[PDB]
């Protein structure tokens, strides 16, 4: 049950065993109601851009292009459930995965106090 | 073909 | 200067730019003081061995044997800097990482309500 | 030479 994959290299009489773990791939929905004052207690970063970036392509390591680069705990999008390094997939019923930082923001801007979000945890 | 590396310009924004 | 590393990939004229970003790994000391009754206020995890497993190869990905599964915010381990997934190379000044799980966990109760864990966090 | 995949029993602890 609780156990961890590794790779055993052998070649000349040297050995390796490496850890070779495979990327979690874990969605969840956000759903984020704030008072006018108060921030929904979160940093986006990701790429600029001024449309789509069609070539884009989603990577186990990498699903999307803006991502959640810090979290206020017990903030309200903490309590929302959402944790530092989440991947926003849509932003009130818009598919944001290839989207600019600027659209992205305007979106959530838009919004007012609340705001309603698919994202993408990853880890290893 | 190609393969190349390129860094693309991010921003932060506090929300 | 924020920025990221992407790779521009194409062949037969499909394109491809996925992120390609360089390993970061950052060892810190954290430091833990807990009371009698409190824990240190996470969860280890990794390999059991009755015997320290000499072939371990660490890599980037993987640095060693025991990681942080989980850690309780707000807990003591939360405030003294330590995270979810954090790879433990010294406890208590003792090297651990081809260490045995059962004996890791020896060390850190042996400190008593003070530990000294170094530790390694790997980001992408 | 070879490349062989084995698990390795983890354990949990909460401290």
């Amino acid at each position: 049950r609780t156990k961890r994959l590794f790779r055993h290299y052998t070649v000349g009489s040297y050995d390796s065993l490496t850890s070779h773990s495979d990327y979690v791939i874990d969605d969840k929905v956000a759903i984020l109601q704030k008072r006018d004052h108060e921030g929904f207690g979160f940093v986006l970063r990701g790429a600029k851009a001024e449309t789509p970036i069609e070539e884009f392509t989603p990577t186990p390591a990498f699903p999307a292009l803006q991502y959640l680069e810090s979290v206020d705990v017990e903030g309200v999008a903490w309590r929302a459930g959402l944790r530092t390094g989440d991947f926003l997939i849509e932003v009130n019923g818009v598919n944001v995965v290839k989207v600019g930082h600027k659209q992205v923001v305007g979106l959530i801007r838009q919004g007012g106090n609340r705001l309603v979000m698919k994202v993408v945890s990853v880890t290893r | 073909a190609d393969s190349i590396e390129i860094y693309i310009p991010e921003a932060q924004t506090r929300l």
